[PDB]
DNA sequence: TTTATCCTGTTAGATGGTT
DNA sequence: ACAGGATAAA
C-alpha cells in the first residue's frame, strides 16, 4: 500500500505555493505611511507567476538556477486626492522544485531537509527539590514570539517570568491585561490556591500593575502605565511580532480544553488563565491533568520547505516593508508609483540565502537512487531553531516508544550525529499540522478489516488503543489467529486476547526506513550491523552494468521509481524508435510520446548518471511496462551490487579482521567497474598588472606537451588526459615579450581519464561570470575504475571489508564443477557481529543461481511458520538440487556445505564450507595521500592541511604522549621544529639531505614567536632572559626575533 | 544598573528639556556673540603668534576682564545647551541607517559633529526651526562618516556616487528595455569604457572575513615566501 | 649552549609599549605610532602611510623594496629613503615589529576589570560593580573628601546627587574647599595612584593579626596581592591603559584571493576612529555628555579589541558571528597552544588505507 | 590634459532601538 | 545625496 515515497517534500511545496506565499503576503499587505497619505494594497492572491527561463536540463548545464519570477498586484492609494495608480510589481525569483522533490541552485542540486522541533504550546513539568517537594512550571512557547514560563514555588507562590528575565507573581501579569478580580476567580477552578498569592504578593490594580511590569522588565526608566500597556501589546499581543500558529492554536485548544477560533494566533486573557488553571490543577492533583512528554512524537513537529520558506519570505517582506515606509515618508510630493516604491532587494536576498547558504539547504546526496530516496525523506534536530550538538545530550538521542512506524530505529549516522538525524518510515506521513502519522487496519471481534481504508494516526492518538504489529498471522477473510496477541497500549508492550485489539499494523516493514526495507532475512541480523548495513547501501557506486539480486526484499520495484531515472510507457502500445538518447512509443490508436535520455552526465558525488533503453524497435509495450533504467537500475527495480561466489573461510591470512580476498575475474568481467567524472575549473582575471590569457603560447612547455589543445589553449573532447596534462592553458601578466607566466590547470596527481565535455563562458555570451573574472572554463573528465586492493565492498548485511589480494582464478579455491569461487569471506565475523541474515542469503541466492529464479523474501517472515526462512531455504536448495541434478549441490549431513578444493595444490580441505551467491556492493571514495614539503599557513608558517594542497598530517598532542612515553627526544624535536615551523631549519634539513650533510641544530619555531607576539599585544611584557653568568651583572633579554 | 550602553545614552539623554523656538533664538545670539569672540581672538594669535592671554583678551574688547569671561561663559553654555537639548534630533535621524557599516553608536557620535557644526552656523535672524538646519548637517556628517569609517578598504565619496549612479543608470535601463541590461549597454548609458566599469564592481566588494566557516577560511590560504624547493 | 634560559612574564607599563613600538629614522623622526584606521589603497593595493598596514613603521611590503620605489634591489641595504622614509631590508620584519596606539583617554584593561579574581577591585577594596559604573561612566566616585562632612572617599555618587553637591559647592556661602570627583578610567587610574603599596601592607598585617574568618581570607588575599605588587615592583595604575600595543601586519594578514582579513584589523579600526573622534571632541570643546559617551564607546573598543565579549555585548562581523580578538586566539582547543604549539602539522608525513599483509615480518610494513 | 581625491555647504518640520 | 570649488597625481 506504499504511496509516493518523496511526498513530504511534494506537499510542502504546494502547500507554500497554494497557500503558504499568499498568506504571508496578505499579513503584510497593508502598508501606511506615518502622516497616514498613502497606502500600499497587495493583492496577495492573485500573485502570477511567470514561466521558468532556459530549462531544468539547460539551468543544469550552464550552471545557473531553475526558478520563475512572482508578480503580485498592486494598489498605491492617496488617502485623500484618491487617485490610485494600479500595477503589477516584481516580488522576486523563487526557485522551483523539480519533479522529483529538489531544486536546482547554482546548477546543483540542493535538497531541503526536514527539521523535527518541537510542537508549539504549553508543557507542564514537574522539578523535585533536593530536599522540598514537587514543584511545578509551564512553558508556553509559541510557533515565533517570546515564551511565557509559569512556575510554582516552594510555599505556594505563582511567579511569571517573562522572556529570561527576573520573576513576577501573576498577579501582576493578570491584572495588567485588563481583568477584574471577579472574572480571574470564576475561570480559576481551586481560587484557595491563588489567594494565598494574592494574600502574599498583595492584589495590583491595573494602573500599578503595568507600572510595576515596566519596571521588573525595562529597569531605570520612570514607570508609565501606557509603557506597560505598550510593551504587553509588543510583547504578547502584536500580530507581526507574535504567532502562535495554527499548530500552536490546536495544541493550546486541545491540551487546556479551550474552545477559542482556529484564526486567532496570539495569547489572550482566556489562554493565560486556562494554563495557570491547570497548573493549579496539576499541582492538588485533580486528576485530568498530566505533565509532558517533550520527546514524544505528539509533542514534536516536521518543517519543511514550505515553512521555512514562509519564514525566510517573512524576514524579506518585513525588510521591504521598512525600505518601502522608508521611500514612501520622505517623499514630498506624490509623483510615487507601485513599481518606483518597492525594492525586491531583501526579498531576493533572504530567498538567495536561504537556498544558497542556510544548513537546512543541503547538498544533494547522489551516489545512487537510494542516498537520493532518502535524502528527501530526512528528518533533523538540528538548525536555526532546534538542538545544537554540543547541548544535545543522551535522552534526546534515544528512541522514543512513539517513534513506532514513524521514525526508523535503525538508520541513523555514526559518530557525533547518531540519534540527531533520522529517517522517515516506509508507510509514515506527515499530516497538515506537522505531526507525523502512521496506518492502521481497524479490528472488529478479533477481524481485520482491510476491505475498509487505511486510519492513520499520530502518536497522541494511539495511546489509549491496543494496537498489534504488523507481523500478526490472519487466517482466511481477515480473523487474528492465536490466542495471545502482542499489542501496544500506553508507550508500553503487552499481550491481549485477539478480540480486544483495536488496530494493526498494515505491513511487517512499517517500523523501519526504506534503506533498511532493502535488506533480506532482517530479523537474522543485530541492530548495529543492520545498521550499518542500511547505511552502507547508500554508499554504493552504480556500476558498469547493474544486476538485480536473487534475494532481492519486494521494494526494490520501488525504491528506485521515485528517484525519476527509470522511464515507463503510460500508454498499451507498441515502440516505433529506439536509441542510446532518444525512445519512442506509438499508443495503439493514439498520438506519439517521446523521451530523451540523460547519458553520462555527473552527480552532487562524481558518480556517473547515465540512462539506458530496455526495450527494442517494433516492440509491444503495455502501460507501466519499463522503458528505460537508472545507473543503478536492472529493469525497473534497484540494482548497487552484484551477485558473486561466496565462500566463508579463511586465507592464508588474506581474510584477517574484515579484510576480503577476492578473484580475478571480478576485474578482466568488469564486475565491480564504475564511472566517475571529475570537474576542474579555470578563470581567467583581470589583474592590476593586467588581464588573463588562454593561449597556447605557455613558457618553458615544449611542442610535446601541446597536442591535444584545440588552438585556443584548451583540451580537446575525447583526450586521454595523464597526471600533469595540461587541460586549460592560461598566461598572467607578471611584473619584473618575455614577462607572461605560467598558471595553466593540469590534472591533479593520481587523476587520468577521457576529456567528455569543456563548456565555456564568458561575459560576452551572455553569462552571469563572478565579479572579477573574464572566462570560466570547466573541463570535464570522466574514468573507469576496476576494483583494486584498498577498496571497500560491503554487504547489505552491515558486513564491510577492505579488499587485500586479488587472485589469479587458478589460486582460488574451487567448487566440485570446476567453478573458482569470486569472494572468500572469514567466518570469524560472523559469530561475533550476529549478521547470520548474510548466511541466509547466499544460501538462497545459491538456489537461485541454480534455478534460474529470483527471490523476493520480505523480512520478519516467520509469522506464517517456525523457522520459516530456514525451511524455505532448505527447501530451495534441495529442488535446486533435484532440478539440476548434481549431487554436490546440496548435502543432507551439511545442508549449507559442499567440498571445496584448493587452487594452488588440489588438495579438498578438510571439512566442506559454505558457498553461496551473494549480493556485495563497491563504496565510493581518493584517500592515499602524501606530502615532503609544500605550502605553508599565513600565521604560523606551518604546512596546510588538505589533499587538495599538498598538506600535511597533524601530530597531535597524543601523538607528543607517545613519543614522550617512548623516550624519544630528537624524533619529537625534529618533528616539532624541523619539519613544521622552523622558518630557517626547513631549509637547511632540506639542504643537508639533498647534499648529503648532517642535519644542524634547530632554532625557535615560529608559532612560539607570533605567540610571544600576541602576548605582548595584549598588554602583557612577557619575555625570554638569559641568565648572567657572573655575580655583578644583570640578566639579558634574549632576542627571538632575530 | 543596566549593562546596555545604548539604553545608558538614551536614558541620559531623556534628562534634557527640548527647547522652545524662543530659547533657540535666544541661545543663537549668544552663540553669535560667541563666534565673534572667538573670530576676535584667532585675530589676536594672528598678530602673537601665540595664545592671547584673557587680559589681552579682554583688552582687545575694551572689557573689564570679569565681564568678558562671564560673557564668554554665557556663550559657551549657551553652545552647549543647543547641542545637548537636540541630541534627541541626532538620534532620531541616525536610526535611519543602523545596517549600513557603522554601528548605531558609531551614527550618533558622528551626527554629533554635525549638530554642534549646525548650532555653529545657525542664523535666527533667517527665520526658520532649528530642526529644519540641523538636519542637513546632521545627515551629512553620517553620510560622510558612512562614507569614510564603513569599510576595511575604504573608498572614496567620488566612487559611493560613482556606484549609486551606475545602480540608478542599470534599473532604468531594467524599466525601459523590461530585462537585465547587459555590460555594454550600461557602459555606453553611463558614457564609460567597460574595463572602468568592471573596476568599480571589483572595488566594490566587501572583504569576506579569514574565519568563514567551509573549518575555516583561513586555514586553506597559502603562504608568500620561497618555497623550501625552490632555494 | 641555549639561548634563552627562563620566560618572564610582567605587567606591562605604558613606557615598555612605547619602547615595544617606537622606532627612530636616521632623519630624527621618531615612529611607530598607528594614526589613521587606514588599512590598504583600493586601486593601488599599497599600504597607507599611517594605518595598520603602514610600511614606515611596520616595515615594506615588498623585500629591498621602498614604499614609493626610489630604492629597488638588494644593493640599498639598511638605506632608510628620504621621500617616505621606509626602510629597504626584508619584508619578514612586518611579522616581528608592533608599533603602538596613543589613546586621547586612559581605558582599563578589561582582564583585570573582569576577572574571576578582580585585581582592581581587590586592590582598591571595593566591589566589582561599583568599579565597572565607574569605569563605563554611570557614577562618580569622590577622589577627594575634602572638606565636606557627608562625602567619604571612594564613595559613589548618582548624577544628581552629584548635581546637588555642585549647587552645595556653588553657593556663595559654602566653606566647602578641595572636593574632588572623577568618572571614568582616569577616576580608576587616579585611586591606583593613590595606594601606598608599604603602609597598606602594614596596615593590612596588622589587622589580619587581630581578625578571622571571612573576613581574614578577604584582607590575606588583599594582602598577598600588594605584596605581590610590591615585590614586582610594579605600579597598580599599569593596568589602566594609556597606550595600545599594536599586532604585526603579518599576524592578522589581509590577503587577496576578494580580500580575506583577520578580524583584528576591524578592531583596531573600531579603535582607532573611537581615539580620533575622542580627540577631535576634545578639541572643539564638545558638550560633556557627548565626550563622556565617546570615552565610554573608546572603553568598548579597546575591551572587544582584548576579549570580546567578555564584559558587554559580543561585537559580530558581516555575518551574526562574533569576531576573534586577541584572547580568542590563545585559548580553547582551537588556539594557539592546542593548535600549533603542542601539536603540529608536519612534513613528510602520508595517510593511506591499511591492509592486512601476512606475510610480512613484525618489524616490517608494506608501502605504496 | 584629464581625471582622482578632498573640502565645504543644504533652510517647511522633524527630536529615545530591534532583535 | 547633491552641487560647487581647489588641486595634485596620473
Ligand atoms: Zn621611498
Amino acid at each position: 500500500h506504499l504511496p509516493d515515497l518523496v511526498a513530504i517534500q511534494r506537499n510542502s511545496f504546494r502547500w507554500f505555493l497554494e497557500e503558504g506565499l499568499i498568506e504571508e503576503l496578505e499579513s503584510f499587505s497593508p502598508i501606511t505611511d506615518y502622516t497616514g497619505k498613502l497606502e500600499l494594497h497587495f493583492l496577495g492572491k492573485q500573485y502570477k507567476l511567470k514561466r521558468p527561463k532556459y530549462d531544468v536540463d539547460e539551468a543544469k548545464r550552464r550552471d545557473g538556477t531553475y526558478s520563475v519570477q512572482m508578480y503580485v498586484p498592486t494598489r498605491l492609494i492617496n488617502k485623500e486626492t484618491g487617485e490610485i495608480k494600479e500595477q503589477e510589481v516584481f516580488i522576486g525569483d523563487l526557485p522551483l522544485m523539480t519533479d522529483r522533490g529538489t531544486f536546482i541552485i547554482n546548477g546543483a542540486e540542493r535538497v531541503i531537509v526536514n527539521q523535527i522541533v518541537r510542537s508549539p504550546g504549553v508543557y507542564y513539568k514537574s522539578e523535585r527539590d533536593k530536599n522540598g517537594r514537587l514543584t511545578h512550571n509551564a512553558s508556553l512557547i509559541p510557533n515565533r514570539g517570546a515564551w511565557l514560563k509559569f512556575e510554582t514555588d516552594k510555599n505556594g507562590l505563582v511567579w511569571v517570568r517573562i522572556d529570561k528575565t527576573r520573576k513576577l507573581s501573576a498577579q501582576v501579569l493578570l491584572k495588567a491585561l485588563g481583568l477584574s478580580d471577579n472574572e480571574i476567580y470564576d475561570k480559576l477552578r481551586h481560587p484557595e490556591y491563588y489567594q494565598k498569592t494574592i494574600d502574599k504578593e498583595g492584589q495590583f490594580s491595573e494602573d500599578e500593575a503595568l507600572m510595576e511590569l515596566y519596571r521588573k522588565l525595562r529597569p531605570g526608566e520612570p514607570p508609565t502605565v501606557s509603557g506597560g500597556q505598550q510593551l504587553l501589546e509588543s510583547r504578547f499581543f502584536d500580530p507581526k511580532r507574535y504567532d502562535l500558529g495554527r499548530v500552536g492554536r490546536y495544541k493550546l485548544n486541545k491540551k487546556l480544553g479551550l474552545n477559542v477560533a482556529d484564526t486567532v494566533r496570539t495569547l489572550t486573557s482566556e489562554d493565560i488563565l486556562a494554563a495557570i488553571d491547570y497548573l493549579i490543577n496539576l499541582e492538588l492533583d485533580l486528576g485530568g491533568c498530566e505533565v509532558d512528554d517533550i520527546d514524544h512524537l505528539g509533542n514534536r513537529r516536521v518543517r519543511s520547505v514550505g515553512e521555512l520558506l514562509q519564514n525566510q519570505v517573512r524576514v524579506g517582506l518585513n525588510r521591504l516593508e521598512r525600505i518601502i515606509r522608508e521611500r514612501m515618508t520622505v517623499s514630498d510630493s506624490d509623483s510615487l508609483s507601485p513599481a518606483s516604491l518597492v525594492n525586491p532587494k531583501p526579498l531576493v536576498a533572504a530567498i538567495k540565502e536561504f537556498f544558497g547558504s542556510s544548513q537546512l539547504s543541503q547538498f544533494m546526496d547522489q551516489t545512487n537512487p537510494l542516498a537520493e530516496l532518502t535524502h528527501k525523506r530526512r528528518l533533523s534536530a538540528l538548525g536555526p531553531g532546534g538542538l545544537t550538538r554540543e547541548r544535545a545530550g543522551f535522552a534526546v538521542r534515544d528512541i522514543h516508544p512513539s517513534h513506532y512506524g514513524r521514525i526508523c530505529p535503525i538508520e541513523t549516522p555514526e559518530g557525533p550525529n547518531a540519534g540527531l538525524i533520522g529517517s522517515l518510515a516506509t508507510h509514515a506521513r506527515v499530516n497538515d499540522y506537522g505531526f507525523i502519522e502512521t496506518p492502521f487496519w481497524r479490528v472488529e471481534e478479533g477481524r481485520v478489516r482491510k476491505d475498509l481504508a487505511p486510519v492513520y494516526m499520530t502518536a497522541d492518538q494511539e495511546d489509549d488503543l491496543r494496537v498489534a504489529p504488523g507481523d500478526v498471522a490472519t487466517d482466511d477473510a481477515g480473523y487474528i489467529l492465536g490466542t495471545t496477541i502482542p499489542v501496544r497500549y500506553r508507550q508500553d508492550f503487552t499481550t491481549t486476547t485477539p478480540e480486544r485489539v483495536d488496530y494493526v499494523a498494515l505491513s511487517p516493514v512499517q517500523i523501519i526506513s526504506v534503506a533498511t526495507s532493502l535488506i533480506p532475512f532482517l530479523e537474522h541480523d543485530d541492530a548495529n550491523r543492520a545498521l550499518m548495513g542500511s547505511n552502507m547501501q547508500r554508499q554504493a557506486v552504480p556500476l558498469l552494468r547493474p544486476e538485480r539480486p536473487l534475494v532481492g526484499t519486494g521494494l526494490e520495484p520501488q525504491a528506485a521509481r521515485d528517484s525519476g531515472m527509470v522511464i515507463t510507457s503510460p500508454v498499451d502500445g507498441t515502440i516505433s524508435y529506439v536509441d542510446a538518447t532518444h525512445i519512442e512509443v506509438t499508443a495503439d490508436t493514439g498520438e506519439k510520446y517521446g523521451y530523451a535520455l540523460q547519458k553520462y552526465q555527473r552527480s552532487n558525488q562524481d558518480t556517473c548518471l547515465n540512462q539506458r533503453p530496455i526495450v527494442f524497435e517494433g516492440d509491444r509495450v503495455q502501460r507501466g511496462q519499463v522503458i528505460a533504467d537508472g545507473s543503478a537500475t536492472e529493469k525497473g527495480e534497484l540494482a548497487l551490487g552484484q551477485n558473486i561466489l561466496v565462500a566463508y573461510m579463511p586465507w592464508e591470512g588474506y581474510n584477517y579482521e574484515d579484510a576480503i580476498l577476492i578473484s580475478e575475474r571480478l576485474v578482466y568481467d568488469d564486475v565491480y567497474t564504475s564511472i566517475h567524472i571529475e570537474k576542474f575549473e579555470i578563470e581567467a582575471r583581470q589583474t592590476k598588472l593586467g588581464p588573463e590569457e588562454i593561449t597556447r603560447e605557455i613558457p618553458n612547455v615544449g611542442e610535446d606537451a601541446l597536442r591535444q589543445l584545440d588552438e585556443n589553449g584548451i583540451i580537446r573532447v575525447g583526450a586521454w588526459v595523464e597526471s600533469g596534462d595540461i587541460l586549460v592553458g592560461k598566461v598572467t601578466p607578471k611584473g619584473e615579450a618575455r614577462d607572461v607566466r605560467d598558471n595553466s590547470l593540469r590534472v591533479p596527481n593520481g587523476e587520468k581519464g577521457r576529456v567528455v565535455d569543456v563548456r565555456l563562458f564568458t561575459r560576452e555570451q551572455g553569462d552571469e561570470l563572478p565579479p572579477g573574472a573574464n572566462m570560466v572554463v570547466r573541463v570535464y573528465v570522466a574514468q573507469k575504475r576496476k576494483i583494486q586492493v584498498g577498496d571497500k565492498m560491503a554487504g547489505r548485511h552491515g558486513n564491510k571489508g577492505i579488499i587485500s589480494r586479488i587472485l589469479p582464478c587458478e589460486d582460488m579455491p574451487y567448487l566440485p564443477d570446476g567453478t573458482p569461487l569470486d569472494i572468500v569471506l572469514n567466518p570469524l565475523g560472523v559469530p561475533s557481529r550476529m549478521n547470520v541474515g548474510q548466511v541466509f542469503e547466499c544460501m538462497l541466492g545459491w538456489a537461485g543461481q541454480l534455478l534460474d529464479a529470483r527471490f523476493k523474501v520480505t523480512p520478519f517472515d516467520e509469522m506464517y511458520g517456525a523457522e520459516a526462512s530456514r525451511l524455505t531455504v532448505n527447501a530451495k536448495l534441495s529442488e535446486a538440487r533435484e532440478q539440476t541434478g548434481q549431487p554436490w549441490v546440496f548435502s543432507d549431513d551439511e545442508p549449507g556445505k559442499i567440498q571445496v578444493y584448493d587452487g594452488r595444490t588440489g588438495e579438498p580441505f578438510d571439512r566442506p564450507v559454505t558457498v553461496g551467491r551473494a549480493y556485495m556492493l563497491k563504496l565510493v571514495h581518493d584517500k592515499i595521500h602524501a606530502r615532503s614539503t609544500g605550502p605553508y599557513s599565513l600565521v604560523t608558517q606551518q604546512p596546510l592541511g588538505g589533499k587538495a594542497q599538498q598538506g600535511g598530517q597533524r601530530f597531535g598532542e597524543m601523538e607528543v604522549w607517545a613519543l614522550e612515553a617512548y623516550g624519544a627526544a630528537y624524533i619529537l624535536q625534529e618533528l616539532l621544529t624541523v619539519k613544521s615551523d622552523d622558518m630557517q631549519g626547513r631549509n637547511e634539513a632540506l639542504n643537508a639531505i639533498v647534499k648529503g650533510k648532517a642535519i644542524p641544530r634547530p632554532g625557535t619555531p615560529e608559532s612560539f614567536k607570533v605567540l610571544m607576539r600576541e602576548l605582548q599585544s595584549l598588554c602583557l611584557d612577557i619575555a625570554v632572559y638569559k641568565a648572567s653568568t657572573e655575580d655583578y651583572e644583570e640578566d639579558k633579554e634574549v632576542d627571538l626575533m632575530a | 544598573y543596566t549593562e546596555d550602553s545604548i539604553r545608558l545614552y538614551l536614558q541620559e539623554i531623556g534628562r534634557i528639556r527640548l527647547l522652545r523656538a524662543d530659547e533657540e533664538i535666544e541661545l543663537a545670539r549668544q552663540i553669535a556673540d560667541l563666534l565673534a569672540l572667538e573670530r576676535i581672538r584667532d585675530e589676536l594669535l594672528e598678530q602673537l603668534d601665540r595664545l592671547p592671554s584673557d587680559a589681552e583678551w579682554a583688552a582687545a574688547v575694551d572689557s573689564p576682564l570679569d565681564e568678558f569671561r562671564r560673557r564668554l561663559f554665557r556663550g559657551r553654555r549657551a553652545k552647549d545647551k543647543m547641542v545637548q537639548s537636540n541630541l534627541r534630533l541626532v538620534v532620531s535621524i541616525a536610526k535611519k541607517y543602523m545596517n549600513r557599516g557603522l554601528s548605531f553608536q558609531d551614527l550618533i557620535q558622528e551626527g554629533s559633529l554635525g549638530l554642534i557644526r549646525a548650532a555653529e552656523k545657525f542664523d535666527h535672524e533667517k527665520g526658520y526651526k532649528f530642526s529644519t538646519y540641523a538636519t542637513w548637517w546632521i545627515r551629512q556628517a553620517i553620510t560622510r562618516a558612512i562614507a569614510d569609517q564603513s569599510r576595511t578598504i575604504r573608498l572614496p565619496v567620488h566612487l559611493y556616487e560613482t556606484i549609486s549612479r551606475i545602480k540608478k543608470t542599470t534599473k532604468l535601463l531594467s524599466q525601459e528595455m523590461g530585462r537585465k541590461p547587459t555590460e555594454e549597454e550600461i557602459a555606453t548609458r553611463m558614457e564609460m569604457t567597460i574595463e572602468k566599469l568592471r573596476f568599480i564592481a571589483k572595488s566594490a566588494q566587501l572583504p569576506i572575513s579569514l574565519e568563514t566557516p567551509i573549518s575555516r577560511l583561513g586555514d586553506f590560504i597559502e603562504a608568500d615566501g620561497e618555497t623550501p624547493e625552490d632555494e | 649552549e641555549q639561548r634563552f634560559d627562563y620566560v618572564k612574564i610582567a605587567l606591562a607599563s605604558p613606557e615598555r609599549i612605547r619602547q615595544w613600538g617606537e622606532r627612530t629614522l636616521p632623519n630624527g623622526q621618531v615612529v611607530g605610532e598607528v594614526t589613521k584606521p587606514e588599512t590598504i589603497n583600493y586601486r593601488t593595493l599599497k599600504p597607507e602611510m599611517d594605518g595598520l598596514f603602514c610600511e614606515k613603521i611596520f616595515g615594506p611590503a615588498k623585500d629591498w623594496e621602498c614604499h614609493c620605489g626610489k630604492y629597488k634591489r638588494v644593493r640599498h641595504r639598511g638605506i632608510v629613503c628620504e621621500r617616505c622614509g621606509v626602510e629597504v631590508t626584508e619584508s619578514r620584519v612586518r611579522r616581528h615589529r608592533m608599533g603602538f596606539i596613543k589613546l586621547a583617554a586612559p581605558v582599563a584593561h578589561v582582564w583585570y576589570l573582569k576577572g574571576i579574581p578582580s585585581y582592581i577591585a581587590i586592590l582598591l577594596d571595593m566591589p566589582l560593580r561599583d568599579v565597572e559604573q565607574i569605569v563605563y561612566f554611570n557614577s562618580y566616585v569622590v577622589l577627594n573628601p575634602g572638606n565636606h562632612s557627608e562625602l567619604q572617599y571612594k564613595q559613589l555618587l548618582n548624577e544628581d546627587q552629584w548635581m546637588e553637591i555642585e549647587d552645595q559647592i556653588y553657593a556663595e556661602e559654602s566653606d566647602l574647599e578641595g572636593i574632588e570627583v572623577g568618572i571614568g578610567a582616569e577616576a580608576l587610574q587616579q585611586l591606583l595612584q593613590d595606594l601606598n603599596l608599604n603602609e597598606e601592607s602594614e596596615k593590612l598585617r596588622q589587622e589580619i593579626a587581630e581578625s578571622k574568618g571571612q573576613k581574614r581570607a578577604k584582607l590575606i588575599k588583599r594582602l598577598r596581592v600588594i605584596d605581590n605588587f610590591i615585590g614586582t615592583e610594579s605600579r597598580p595604575e599599569w593596568m589602566v591603559l594609556n597606550v595600545i600595543p599594536v599586532i604585526p601586519p603579518d599576524l592578522r594578514p589581509m590577503v587577496q584571493l576578494r580580500f580575506a582579513t583577520s578580524d583584528l584589523n576591524d578592531l583596531y579600526r573600531r579603535v582607532i576612529n573611537r581615539n580620533n573622534r575622542l580627540a577631535r571632541l576634545q578639541e572643539i570643546l564638545a558638550p560633556e555628555i557627548i565626550v563622556r559617551n565617546e570615552k565610554r564607546m573608546l572603553q568598548e573598543a579597546v575591551d572587544a579589541l582584548i576579549d570580546n565579549g567578555r564584559r558587554g555585548r559580543t561585537v559580530v562581523g558581516a555575518n551574526n558571528r562574533p569576531l576573534k580578538s586577541l584572547s580568542d586566539i590563545i585559548e580553547g582547543k582551537q588556539g594557539r597552544f592546542r593548535q600549533n604549539l603542542l601539536g603540529k602539522r608536519v612534513d613528510y608525513s602520508g595517510r593511506s588505507v591499511i591492509v592486512v599483509g601476512p606475510n610480512l615480518k613484525i618489524h616490517q610494513c608494506g608501502l605504496p
